[PDB]
């Protein structure tokens, strides 16, 4: 009984290390008040970005 | 994102520092192209033309100078 149950658990073990699980998400989100786009403001005295 | 290295930061410098030449060459030419005999537009727009060809050949050979330190520098990193 003891073999048998550490040998199966160790091979068992062994083969689910083969299994990957983090499975990627994609969310996609609206933005409801603003825009989505980096800009550039050109002031004389600067040239200045707004990320 | 609109990216900008260390000779872009180089060369917007000018662009900056002349505020509206860019847009009064075009305002000049536009005027005489009308009128090509006033010799007051005659001699603005070869004031302003001039202007314009100086800062373009200042711009690029200073882009350039920098160029040749850095690939210098590079080079000896083996």
């Amino acid at each position: 009984y003891v073999d048998m149950v550490v040998n199966a658990a160790t091979m068992m073990d062994k083969q689910n290390d083969g299994i990957e699980l983090g499975r990627q998400k994609i969310g996609v989100m609206r933005l409801n008040n603003t825009f989505v786009g980096d800009r550039t403001y050109n002031l004389r005295d600067q040239k200045m970005v707004i990320p | 994102t609109p990216w900008s290295g260390y000779l872009d930061d180089v060369s917007a410098k000018f662009d900056t520092g002349v505020d509206n030449l860019q847009t009064q060459v075009t305002e000049a030419l536009d005027k005489l192209a009308a009128k090509p005999s006033d010799p007051a537009l005659l001699a603005a727009y070869q004031s302003k033309l001039s202007e314009y060809n100086l800062y373009r050949n200042a711009q690029s050979n200073t882009v350039k100078v920098f160029k040749d330190i850095d690939a210098a520098i590079i080079q000896n990193f083996r």
